[PDB]
């Protein structure tokens, strides 16, 4: 049911820019719009004028504002910033009503961190103190609202792809999905929750243990499916797989897809494809199924997407009335990473409590009326553990 | 696109 009403649509944006939530630092309250990123546990926040940032963190205009004279570095997969950490008091408006303070870093420096246009003047990882920068001495922030609060050790996030492009005033206008803090809401997903085991605390790390093309199975070492470790992150637009996994699943979609012929750049993730209004092909592209490990012994479940999943909408060059994509599956040389695209699927519970991610069919993910998203399962599988790069 | 840490 509607157990969260407070918090249901409370984020903005998409896929190729990130989704963030409104959030407020400082005393009095300075409202910014912070990236949901769960890839990373930093939370900093734009401290000064940048030419893609509309606002950004003041100190000296925060009462409540802690100096702790420390600076700190922080590289993502691609881009990086740098600046200085402190203390303040944070709230969500959209969140549960609680105050906590938390350590905050005032970006003063960046690379390709911020992206004009997205809207969000910050990130906050919400992943685990070992990955946090400088040190894991540096408590995260969900760390921090757990134990000032009576928040319960937990977070779902349901991220909704529109389907089609959006411009600037419908992104800001639109609602791109919920996060929903300390809690599951139900009218957020469809079917049953299936939980994966989070293998260790950094990351949000899971064991992918099979992968399907249509049915078929890759057939690969499941090995090379977590090399050389397999995360979710809400932060990253793409899965991406690594080199050998990303040769072979782009190989075999090609196959599948063969009735039509597309360029290598296109497969590359680095120009789209369009099609005439309306007409975009689905059905020629299969549907993808990662296993993942399951609670009981030799038990597994799967996730299945479909190319409305993995291809990602653009609008065209020529903003004509085509349907424009970008193939939304690319190759990674730091393991799987099930970014936004895996997760506009399904409705996701970082149940950081019993120490498992739960998946279920979202109930705004967008498909046609000949097939869905779905977890199914159990399935019985044998030496899961094995299929975890060590 | 958004590619967000590096350890």
């Amino acid at each position: 049911r509607g157990s969260f009403v407070e918090m249901v649509d409370n984020l903005r944006g998409k896929s190729g820019q990130g989704y963030y939530v409104e959030m407020t630092v400082g005393s009095p309250p300075q409202t910014l719009n912070i990236l949901v990123d769960t890839g990373s546990s930093n939370f900093a926040v734009g401290a000064a004028p940048h030419p893609f940032l509309h606002r950004y963190y003041q100190r000296q205009l925060s009462s409540t504002y802690r100096d702790l004279r420390k600076g700190v570095y922080v590289p993502y997969t691609q881009g990086k910033w740098e600046g200085e950490l402190g203390t303040d008091l944070v709230s969500i408006p959209h969140g549960p009503n609680v105050t906590v303070r938390a350590n905050i870093a005032a970006i003063t420096e960046s690379d390709k961190f911020f992206i004009n246009g997205s809207n969000w003047e910050g990130i906050l990882g919400l992943a685990y103190a070992e990955i946090a920068r400088p040190d894991d001495s540096l408590e995260p922030f969900f760390d921090s609202l757990v134990k000032q609060t009576h928040v319960p050790n937990l977070f779902s996030l349901q991220l909704c792809g529109a389907g089609f492009p959006l411009n600037q005033s419908e992104v800001l206008a639109s609602v791109g999905g919920s996060m929903i803090i300390g809690g599951i809401d139900h009218s957020l997903y469809t079917g049953s929750l299936w939980y994966t085991p989070i293998r260790r605390e950094w990351y949000y790390e899971v064991i992918i243990v099979r992968v399907e093309i249509n049915g078929q199975d890759l057939k690969m070492d499941c090995k090379e499916y977590n090399y050389d470790k397999s995360i979710v992150d809400s932060g990253t637009t793409n899965l991406r797989l690594p080199k050998k996994v990303f040769e072979a699943a782009v190989k075999s979609i090609k196959a599948a897809s063969s009735t039509e012929k597309f360029p290598d750049g296109f497969w590359l993730g680095e120009q789209l494809v369009c099609w005439q209004a309306g007409t975009t092909p689905w059905n020629i592209f299969p549907v993808i199924s990662l296993y993942l490990m399951g609670e009981v012994t030799n038990q597994s479940f799967r996730i299945t997407i479909l190319p409305q999943q993995y291809l990602r909408p653009v609008e065209d060059v020529a903003t004509s009335q085509d349907d424009c994509y970008k193939f939304a599956i690319s190759q990674s040389s730091t393991g799987t990473v099930m970014g936004a695209v895996i997760m506009e699927g399904f409705y996701v519970v970082f149940d950081r409590a019993r120490k498992r991610i739960g998946f279920a069919v979202s109930a705004c993910h967008v498909h046609d009326e000949f097939r869905t998203a779905a977890v199914e399962g159990p399935f019985v599988t044998l030496d899961m553990e094995d299929c975890g790069y060590n | 696109e958004v590619n967000x840490a590096e350890f």
